[PDB]
């Protein structure tokens, strides 16, 4: 006979490349979004301009 | 500045050409207020002048004389009332910058003045 090599995804090191969360109501949501805000630093020049 | 007297000569020729071509310099020079401050790079400046209100409401970064006044070359300041002999008494008087054209082809010039008086309408 032959066995069946089972494998769980969280054991593999590839998991640390993404966050996985169950969302049991995904079948209902329309196109979802995510909002970023970012604030670029600035350095003080001087002179004429 | 370098080459300055030459530039003054060329500017003279420019204005004398302007009157000859009937595009008068008064249609080429709007007037701003009196300068108070500036920061200069090498041959590049940023002047700052008042535009309304009285001059000494400003604040210059001299630290010897924070406020200022208004200086005009006395050679050009032409008074009017004491000139016209209105018999008036000096109170609050207006201030007018006037240009004087003269037109004779290839022999022409421009005269500048700064006129003060009580007259609201020069005319």
């Amino acid at each position: 006979c032959s066995t069946l090599s089972l494998v769980r995804f969280l054991e593999l090191g590839l998991s640390v490349a993404c966050v996985c969360t169950k969302f049991p109501e995904l079948s209902y949501v329309a196109e979802g979004t995510i909002q970023f805000e970012v604030q670029q630093p600035m350095i003080a020049r001087d002179g004429p301009h | 500045d370098r080459r300055t007297a030459a530039r003054l000569e060329r500017f003279a020729t420019v204005l004398r050409a302007m009157i000859r071509s009937h595009v008068f310099p008064h249609r080429a020079l709007h007037v701003l207020g009196g300068l108070l401050g500036h920061v200069t790079q090498d041959r590049l400046a940023s002047v700052t002048c008042v535009a309304r209100g009285d001059q000494e409401a400003a604040r210059t970064n001299d630290m010897a004389a924070r406020r200022s006044q208004v200086h005009v070359p006395a050679c050009a300041l032409m008074d009017v009332d004491r000139e016209l002999r209105l018999g008036g008494d000096d109170g609050l008087r207006f201030a007018y910058l006037v240009f004087v054209y003269t037109q004779r082809h290839r022999r022409e010039a421009l005269r500048v003045h700064v006129a003060v008086s009580r007259l609201p309408e020069l005319g």
